[PDB]
């Protein structure tokens, strides 16, 4: 078991540009090297086997290089496709045949502030004790927010958890999604709740409430 | 008072988790490569076997070794037995593996002396035999590269064992006009 | 036409068994060694087990071996991995996955095509239908003539669910969120839609909510 370290982590490139992605090896390799594309809830798509043999019915903007411990993928000019995450994989020292852990690239676009909307808990929700808030962050950019919650005016910690869609394909946007759940008792014992959204795309943090 | 000398020895660390391999067989010949496989990458040795399995004629055997120093700090404590192959062998019959003379053990093969120029040895990395049209018996033989004893990083290195395994092949005595005898090879 | 489908998934409590099965076609199937890869929710790629085209060199990750058996049937064109003694670790969707030629010691292991995977859930709790509740468009829920709705899908396990809106006549403005699990163990789910504020009144608006695993056809309808 040799590791595969991928770099960056996350990669944030405008389409058209050029994206160029590093694999690196504990021990020496040498040239057995593959290279795959997965785009999110679809399977892997091998790329580039052999770090410089481009596989058939693959893009020529692809391009593999390498030797021994480090290697790099680069794609010259960006396409709308090829925004998903990637993978080297050795088979050099085997078993196991060990991959790296991903490098996502993601489609670079314009800030845009988040809508802001929050839902109250339904009624039918309020048959049980399981009063939950919702707070939406839509259509965002960057994907990097803070969101907090002010019961009464007091912050909660470990009360709420988020959630994040992943990038959309149409306007290279995010969507978050906030929920507080407490107990009724909790629900109707304070009257006034609000979702605190910090965000690059806005200058002061903004704050969106309601009451009972 | 300079003379061959004979040895014995299968293993200098646990097994029966061998990790078995195929050869790399590119349609006559037979490969096994063991230059990016006995690296040092585990704490503690792993032994890894290649196996090579022949039941038809003229097939050519190719083992390839990294050498002492062929890459820094990664072979600085490699060994191969037999020294003088492919001409001597490893057989086992107690469970130790003794060194053997090829040409007693298939009668009629040939060893060229050099591989591509260069001296048909693991002195040069590489060793290389063909078997010849007709082998009567089954025959079982070994060749070690044991990089185990090499240690960068505190990781250790591998043993690599080579296991050639020829089956009878060659067809009977006659209905074979051009191997019976009389005239011929 | 390669194709590879995967069947045989699903949620099993902790040490018991199950058995996956890919079942290939449009290729020659005993010139190709069968491999199983999984990937675990939000992580890597991890390589479990492998066939060669001989059936004599399988291998295993070493963490799965023991417990992980995997088999061949080159008439049938079908690949097999039996998984007994299950531990929470091994919860993951698996990929059937080719490589071209047999398995020697050296060269040209990569994988050349694969299927869609199954999910495979390793847990103790058992299969419940979710709650669906509706999250209303206000008036301190609108924008700019834009406002949101929504329906919260609360307390399912396992995953997955599929969330359609006026049985897929809403296609533009819909987010239905992945899916997160709470300290209870149980899965909650958000979709929402926009809309434009005019239409509200005028136009019903209903979210259809699939539960395979327990069956749970919902469909509920939001209102101010």
């Amino acid at each position: 078991e040799i590791v595969m370290t991928q770099s960056p982590a996350t990669l944030s490139v405008s389409p058209g540009e050029r994206a160029t992605l590093s694999c690196r090896a504990s021990q020496s390799v040498s040239s057995s090297l593959a290279w795959y594309q997965q785009k999110p809830g679809q399977a892997p798509r091998l790329l580039i086997h052999g770090a410089s043999t481009r596989a058939t019915g693959i893009p020529t903007r692809f391009s593999g290089s390498g030797s021994g411990t480090e290697f790099t993928l680069t794609i010259s000019s960006l396409q709308s496709e090829d925004f998903a995450v990637y993978y080297c994989q050795q088979y050099a020292n085997w078993p196991p045949w060990t991959f790296g852990q991903g490098t996502k690239v993601e489609s670079k676009r314009t800030v845009a502030a988040p809508s802001v909307f929050i839902f109250p808990p339904s009624d039918e929700q309020l048959k049980s004790g399981t009063a939950s808030v919702v707070c939406l962050l839509n259509n965002f950019y960057p994907r990097e927010a803070k969101v907090q919650w002010k019961v009464d005016n007091a912050l909660q910690s470990g009360n709420s958890q988020e959630s994040v869609t992943e990038q959309d394909s149409k306007d290279s946007t995010y969507s978050l999604s906030s929920t507080l759940t407490l107990s009724k008792a909790d629900y109707e014992k304070h009257k006034v709740y609000a979702c605190e959204v910090t965000h690059q795309g806005l200058s002061s943090p903004v704050t969106k409430s309601f009451n009972r | 008072l300079s003379y061959e000398t004979t040895e014995s020895g299968d293993t200098a660390v646990s097994e029966d988790s061998y990790d078995k391999y195929a050869s790399q067989n590119t349609n006559k010949e037979y490969v096994c490569d063991f230059t990016d496989q006995l690296k040092p990458t585990e704490s503690g040795p792993k032994v890894k076997k290649c196996e090579v399995k022949v039941n038809e004629p003229l097939i050519k055997v190719k083992i390839i070794c990294p050498l002492k120093g062929s890459v820094e700090k990664l072979y600085d404590n490699i060994e191969y037995v037999p020294k003088k192959s492919p001409y001597v062998v490893l057989t086992k019959e107690e469970t130790k593996l003794k060194e053997k003379l090829l040409s007693k053990l298939i009668y009629g093969l040939l060893i060229s002396p050099t591989v591509n120029e260069k001296e048909n040895n693991f002195k040069e990395g590489v060793i290389e035999f063909t078997l010849p049209p007709v082998v009567h018996k089954a025959t079982v033989f070994y060749f070690i590269c044991d990089n185990s004893k090499t240690e960068d990083d505190n990781k250790k290195g591998n043993r690599g064992i080579v296991e050639v395994y020829v089956e009878p092949y060659g067809g009977s005595l006659k209905e074979n006009l051009y191997f019976q005898g009389w005239s011929h090879p | 036409d390669v194709q590879l489908v995967e069947s045989g998934g699903g949620l099993v409590k902790p040490g018991g068994s199950l058995r996956l099965s890919c079942a290939a076609s449009g290729f020659t199937f005993n010139s190709y060694t069968m491999n199983w890869v999984r990937q675990a929710p939000g992580k890597g790629l991890e390589w479990v087990s492998s066939i060669s085209t001989n059936i004599r060199y399988i291998y295993y990750a070493d963490s799965v071996k023991g417990r992980f058996t995997i088999s061949r049937d080159n008439a049938k064109n079908s690949l097999f991995l039996q998984m007994d003694s299950l531990r929470a670790e091994d919860t993951a969707v698996y990929y059937c996955a080719t490589i071209a030629g047999p398995l020697s010691l050296k060269g040209d292991f990569f994988f050349d095509s694969w299927g869609q995977g199954t999910l495979v859930t390793v847990s103790p709790a058992s299969t419940k239908g979710p709650s669906v509740f509706p999250l209303a468009p206000s008036s301190k829920s609108t924008s700019g003539g834009t406002a949101a709705l929504g329906c919260l899908v609360k307390d399912y396990f396992p995953e997955p669910v599929t969330v359609s809106w006026n049985s897929g006549a809403l296609t533009s403005g819909v987010h239905t969120f992945p899916a997160v699990l709470q300290s209870s163990g149980l899965y909650s789910l958000s979709s929402v839609v926009t809309v434009p504020s005019s239409s509200l009144g005028t136009q019903t608006y209903i979210c259809n909510v699939n539960h395979k695993p327990s069956n749970t056809k919902v469909d509920k309808k939001v209102e101010p």
